[PDB]
């Protein structure tokens, strides 16, 4: 008549007397839904051309029959006529090459042989109170299931515990958790038949793994920039058998965090990156720390420490002490480039960089960039100096270094000036002319060279000789006895010449 | 009335009644509110054509709504306890309907039923307060 | 047993096994009183004689369209909707849970504007032999007048190892007031019936919690020349409520491409900039009480 | 009713609304709505739904578990579903405080003092009860067999001139609450032993430039009794030893007292002083910071 409605009437084939052993066999019908069952059975033998045929008898004795054809199994609906609330009788008769065969009868009430199914593979996982707990939707129209679980390590083999029972929307069961083996978990229900194990659950540890990475800096270019570059990476996690391959959800996620230690006076100094992506760092300091996380949080970070660059390199830095304050002059590398100045007192052992950020700046008419400060780098001391600039100043990893260099702050000329010169009797024609380094000389780059003047008082006859910066002794030649002399020392540097030292007057005796 | 701040002013509290309770429960035996709550319905002159008509209609209601929702935010359910910080939204309900009063015309509880009295309070709040703040909103386009 | 319907009524049960069933008692609505026969359904066999007949309902296979005959003639129908109960608890097998926001909501109702229209969907899988019927009105103690239209089919879909049917309807409030406060909800009732399984819904609401604007209208881009930088331009919903400076819109403005861009505007333009192979993306919601947001109507950057 | 909320049901809890801090308890919601059966029981803790450890024993009521439960205030009402409505729909609530049975009171004392016509009395309070616990303080004569009661919540001061039924008094406190009642131990007291004469205050302090140097505190006490001992306590600032002397003062006029005390260091004064004999010495003055020369 339909599909999916018993007809009260005669099969169209006569019944079963052959008798053969290849047939029909196991019939069972569950209730999957709320008004929806099924019956599967299996047949023996070829199924060359086999009409399969379900047949019911209710309790009144009127006989029906469902017309599966060529199906193992059927589906149909409380309304089809089938007793669902009382005792049925189904068995299963089949037709093939011109002969019936029959099934041992199966006689149930319908409503009650509901088989329960295990969760459906989406299982909410968590760590409550010490131990593992893991928390599934309750499958529909199954409420009120005993639910038990099996569990294994990758060098333990399943054991079986309990969860206890289950009554509500979404279910639940407390488990043990493991330190640092990741577990797989199985899981099967039955009504206050047993179910079929679910597919793998699998645990991560509690705490990720500590990151077992490696990284290497080049050296910075001439462009300013050097890359980062990781040497070694993480090692796999041991998983059980069963979670090999399996569960991309318990997997460790690694980020690489990057700390600027240079040009602290900027507003945001770290980034977060992927390990995957290796960023271009200036000559500044740099912290990278990698932090490990899984489904429990983060694991323990490790942190590797970049330091700055120390090359020193010759570039034309005008620094101009003013009524109001001081100006520095250098050239500009390119245009809108936003510029960090950072300055640091020599022989100060961990003393902490000044940093100056300047507005996005283009070359002036002479190529020039400039940055003005109130009254302040201190008066007669040397500092290291080292300026980074960036286009895109909101981008960590586009920040290059201009130039690094040392200056001394203040009257370079007069602090310059040699001390402690003395002039002694070398010979009857020569002297020995000593003299303390000047405080330029702390300053690497900044003293160009010595001059040393020698005036006969006699005659009035000036001779002036440069001597290089290193040098502090010279011996005078040529001189003649009884005769007085003047001598001079200055320090030149590579913009201005050196103050004369005081005038020292000598004669040679002997 | 000074339309153009009572818009305003109206606005900030629709926004600040929607911060205080972004939930439902059913009391039984609830069939009469009657005269209980004084509520905005159909023929207080409130749609357009009633604010163009005449808007003391309209603004006497909603003065008598605004003083009441105060005295009901004054009361002990609002400030006994479990008592509200000063800083919550809460504090700053009463004080914006004690500004919106001002501009238009110069029983004891358990701890337990505090709760629920400030949620069903808040939901009626929201419900009144959002014509309140359109009625204001018309009128400082139209009838200024 | 109660009367749903004309010459229908519903038998209601208790559906635990072996159930006891309920008693139930046919008559036909006849001034005659000898020679009466009936037949259930189509089937010919006679299952009692007299003008009363009395049947034990057990199952669907005792329910169905009864008829009593007299000289060969048909006189009158009663058909047996069951309702089954099980343990305290009806069925809701007709209608698919939709399970959103919250689990067992059935009927979802929505409404454009302000004016008292809404429009209810509700999902199943069955396709033959259905027959929905919807009524409502506003209040139990003393209801107004809410007329209903009936109810037809929207959109069909698949999902899953079964089909999927959407229904809907449009009704209206007879004495619609857009400007009001709402103090009490509207009721809407379902009788969905199935062959001879009946079932039967509820859902209630205030207008002001079911309104959803229409995505908003007449979206068009005009950047500044050699610059990213894109004003929005657009106008408010066509649907939507009028005088619209009493009745607002707030709106909101992304930008999405393949960096998250949010901004709510009262006012019918923004500025925003657009990456490469990015779309624009505008909503809607009501500016003073905080109904729900609308459906993206969108056009791409360029 | 927005000003009223109706139960629709009851609740109560094992073993009590109020009980010792940390206990397992049992919350039993009974829902009594009429015309429905309840499909879930939904238990709430200050509007939170706790949705662990409940067990449905019985269709009517469910029964939530608690462990170790230690929150002074919590409000709990009990919610249900109904198959026909959307909102869920309340039953009723109850409020539960939980804390300790008071401590025994001890170190009770009690001092009268000089002009003040009071008595005051102070005794210890013990652990945190987390509830509201009242102290009842009796005094009772030994000699007219007389029985005074009074309340505080701390402390408490009678006045001088209600111990009129003798000399020879007996004090107690009683501690009370809702989860327990304890006694302190009965103090003994006589009026003029428990007297402390007012305030000693220091006023200054100067050093003198002599052969050795010498260090003079200069301090004053108003009281008016004739004998009156007193304890001094001065320690250099670096210092963490006390060095105190014995005085028999007269306080007729400001009392001087010299020091030999090492130069450029920083020290500190304080005072304590009794009417001899008696059992209670004043508290230590306030600290004052003196610096030789
Ligand atoms: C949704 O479904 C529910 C469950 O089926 C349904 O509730 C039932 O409604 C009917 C009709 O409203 C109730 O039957 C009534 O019961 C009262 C109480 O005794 C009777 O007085 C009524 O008698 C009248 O109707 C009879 C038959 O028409 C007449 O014979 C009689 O003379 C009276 O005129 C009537 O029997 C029934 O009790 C409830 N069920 C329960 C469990 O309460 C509800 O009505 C449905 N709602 C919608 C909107 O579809
Ligand atoms: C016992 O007497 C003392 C002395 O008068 C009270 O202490 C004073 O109390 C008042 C009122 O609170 C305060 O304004 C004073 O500052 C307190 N003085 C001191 C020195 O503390 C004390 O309160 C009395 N006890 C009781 C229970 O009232
Ligand atoms: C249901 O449970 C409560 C509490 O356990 C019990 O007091 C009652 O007797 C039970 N039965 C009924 C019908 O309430
Ligand atoms: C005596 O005690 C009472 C309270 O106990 C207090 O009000 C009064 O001020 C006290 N007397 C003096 C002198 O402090």
């Amino acid at each position: 008549c339909r599909t999916s409605e018993c007809c009260f009437q005669d099969p169209p084939y006569p019944d079963a007397d052959s008798g053969s052993a290849s047939g029909p066999r196991d019939l069972r019908c569950y209730r999957i839904s709320s008004d929806r069952y099924e019956c599967s059975w299996q047949y023996e033998g070829p199924t060359a051309g086999v009409s399969h045929f379900l047949r019911c008898c209710l309790s009144s004795g009127r006989c029906c029959y469902f017309a599966a054809g060529s199906a193992t199994r059927l589906q149909f609906s409380d309304q089809a006529g089938v007793s669902v609330l009382y005792t049925v009788t189904l068995w299963v008769e089949s037709w093939a090459r011109n002969q019936t065969e029959k099934s041992p009868e199966v006689t149930l009430q319908l409503y009650n042989s509901v088989k329960y199914e295990p969760p459906l593979g989406d299982i909410k996982v968590s760590k409550l109170a010490g131990q593992l707990r893991m928390e599934w939707e309750t499958p529909d129209n199954q409420v009120g299931a005993e639910v038990q679980f099996r569990h294994r390590t990758p060098s333990s083999p399943w054991k079986l515990g309990d969860c206890g029972p289950q009554d509500d929307d979404t279910e639940s069961c407390l488990c043990p958790l493991e330190m640092n083996v990741a577990q797989e978990f199985q899981l099967r229900r039955r009504q206050l038949s047993w179910s079929k194990w679910s597919s793998p659950v699998c645990v991560p540890p509690e705490n990720p793994p500590q990151p077992q990475v490696r990284f290497s800096v080049e050296q910075l270019g001439q462009d300013g920039r050097r890359r980062l570059t990781l040497k070694e990476q993480p090692t796999q996690l041991e998983l059980p058998e069963g979670c090999q391959g399996l569960a991309p959800g318990t997997e460790v996620t690694y980020r690489l965090q990057l700390h600027m230690l240079s040009c602290p006076c900027k507003a945001k100094a770290t980034r977060t990156l992927h390990l995957g992506k290796m960023p271009y760092l200036s000559g500044a300091a740099y912290n990278v720390a990698v932090i490990s996380s899984n489904q429990f949080g983060p694991g323990l970070n490790q942190t590797w420490h970049i330091p700055a660059d120390t090359h020193t390199e010759p570039v034309a830095l005008n620094i101009s002490v003013g009524t109001n304050g001081t100006t520095m002059y250098w050239p500009a590398r390119a245009q809108s480039m936003t510029y960090c100045i950072e300055w640091q007192p020599v022989g100060q052992d961990g003393g902490l960089a000044t940093c100056s950020l300047t507005a996005p700046q283009d070359p002036d008419p002479a190529g020039m960039a400039t940055y003005s400060w109130s009254r302040a780098m201190g008066q007669e001391k040397c500092y290291y100096i080292t300026i980074f600039a960036s286009a895109h100043p909101e981008k960590l990893t586009l920040w290059s270094t201009v130039l690094s260099t040392y200056h001394f702050g203040g009257n370079a000329s007069a602090a310059g000036t040699p001390h402690h010169v003395s002039v002694k009797n070398h010979s009857l024609d020569s002297v020995s002319v000593d003299w303390a380094p000047s405080l330029l000389s702390t300053c690497p780059g900044v003293l160009k060279e010595y001059v040393v003047r020698c005036r006969d008082e006699d005659s009035k006859q000036v001779s002036e000789h440069p001597v290089q910066p290193t040098e502090t002794q010279v011996t005078l030649s040529g001189l003649r006895a009884g005769v007085a002399y003047t001598v001079q020392v200055r320090a030149d540097t590579a913009w201005l010449r050196g103050v004369w030292s005081q005038p020292q007057r000598f004669s040679i005796e002997g | 009335p000074a339309w153009t701040q009572c818009q305003q002013l109206s606005q900030k509290l629709c926004t600040l009644a929607w911060s205080a309770h972004p939930m439902d429960l059913r009391e039984e035996g609830d069939e009469e509110t009657t005269n209980d709550v004084p509520h905005i319905q159909c023929g207080d002159g409130c749609d357009p054509q009633g604010l163009r008509d005449n808007s003391q209609f309209c603004l006497q209601r909603i003065h008598q709504g605004l003083i009441f929702y105060e005295k009901l935010l004054g009361s002990d359910i609002f400030t006994g306890e479990p008592s509200l910080l000063p800083d919550s939204p809460v504090g700053q309900l009463h004080a914006s309907l004690l500004g919106l009063s001002q501009l238009l015309q110069p029983s004891p509880s358990q701890p337990w039923q505090r709760l629920l009295l400030r949620f069903k309070i808040l939901r009626s709040l929201q419900a009144f307060v959002a014509v309140a703040a359109r009625v204001f909103a018309h009128g400082a386009a139209t009838l200024s | 047993i109660w009367e749903l319907k004309k010459d229908v009524y519903v038998v209601e049960l208790d559906w635990y096994p072996d159930a006891p069933g309920e008693m139930v008692v046919l008559t036909c609505d006849t001034p005659e009183e000898d020679g009466i026969t009936w037949t259930l359904d189509q089937s010919s066999e006679v299952l009692g004689s007299g003008k009363t007949l009395t049947i034990q309902v057990k199952e669907f296979g005792d329910a169905g369209q009864y008829t009593c005959h007299k000289g060969g003639e048909v006189l009158s129908h009663s058909l047996l909707l069951l309702h089954k109960k099980e343990d305290g608890i009806w069925s809701t097998d007709i209608l698919k849970d939709q399970k959103e926001p919250k689990n067992k909501t059935f009927l979802r109702c929505e409404a454009k504007n302000y004016s008292g229209r809404f429009t209810c969907w509700w999902l199943t899988t069955i396709s033959t032999d259905l027959t929905f019927s919807v009524k409502s009105s506003r209040g139990s103690s003393d209801p107004q007048g809410v007329t209903c239209g009936a109810a037809t089919l929207s959109a069909e879909r698949v999902r899953g190892d079964n089909k999927e049917y959407e229904y809907s309807v449009e009704c209206q409030e007879d004495s619609a007031c857009p400007a009001a406060e709402e103090s009490l909800p509207i009721e809407v009732m379902v009788d969905a019936v199935h062959k001879l399984k009946y079932e039967n819904y509820t859902s209630s609401f205030f207008i002001r919690d079911i309104i959803k604007p229409d995505p908003p209208k007449n979206l068009q881009l005009k950047p500044l020349k050699n610059s990213r930088q894109v004003e929005v331009s657009w106008e408010y919903p066509d649907t939507w409520s009028t005088p619209h400076s009493y009745f607002s819109l707030t709106f909101c403005v992304q930008v999405q491409g393949k960096k998250k861009d949010r901004v709510f505007t009262d006012k019918t333009s923004a500025t925003v900039i657009c990456r490469k192979d990015a779309s624009i993306s505008v909503r809607a919601q009501d500016r003073y009480y905080s109904s729900s947001w609308s459906e993206w109507a969108s056009v791409p950057c360029s | 009713g927005i000003t009223n909320i109706n139960c629709s049901g009851h609740i109560w809890v094992e073993p009590a609304t109020i009980f010792k801090m940390g206990m397992n308890i049992s919350i039993y919601c009974q829902a009594a709505i009429k015309n429905c059966q309840p499909r879930k029981l939904h238990f709430y803790k200050n509007g939170i739904k706790e949705r662990f450890q409940i067990t449905r024993i019985n269709k009517t009521t469910a029964r939530l578990w608690y462990k170790n439960f230690l929150e002074p205030h919590a409000s709990m009402y009990c919610t249900a579903e109904c198959p026909k409505h959307f909102q869920e729909t309340l039953i009723c609530g109850k409020d539960i405080s939980s804390g300790y049975p008071p401590d025994i009171p001890d170190e009770v004392t009690c001092v009268i003092y000089e002009y003040s016509g009071n008595m005051t009395c102070t005794w210890n309070a013990g652990k945190l009860t987390y509830i509201d616990t009242k102290y009842v303080v009796h005094v009772k004569s030994l000699e007219t067999e007389e029985e005074q009661q009074y309340l505080t919540s701390s402390y408490i001061n009678i006045s001088t001139d209600s111990l009129q039924g003798g000399k020879k008094y007996l004090v107690w406190v009683q501690a009370a609450n809702a989860l327990g009642m304890e006694e302190s131990k009965q103090l003994q007291i006589h009026l003029d032993d428990i007297v402390i004469p007012s305030a000693a205050v220091i006023s200054r302090a100067e050093t003198i430039n002599a052969t050795v140097p010498k260090t003079i505190i200069y301090w004053d006490s108003q009281t008016t009794i004739e004998k009156v001992s007193c304890e001094m306590r001065y320690k250099a600032t670096t210092n963490q030893t006390w060095n105190v002397k014995e005085f028999d003062t007269n306080f007729t006029y400001v009392q001087q007292s010299e020091f030999y005390l090492e130069p450029n260091i920083k020290y500190v004064f304080q005072v304590r002083c009794q009417e001899t004999g008696k059992r209670y010495w004043q508290p230590w003055s306030s600290l004052f910071f003196h610096k030789t020369p």
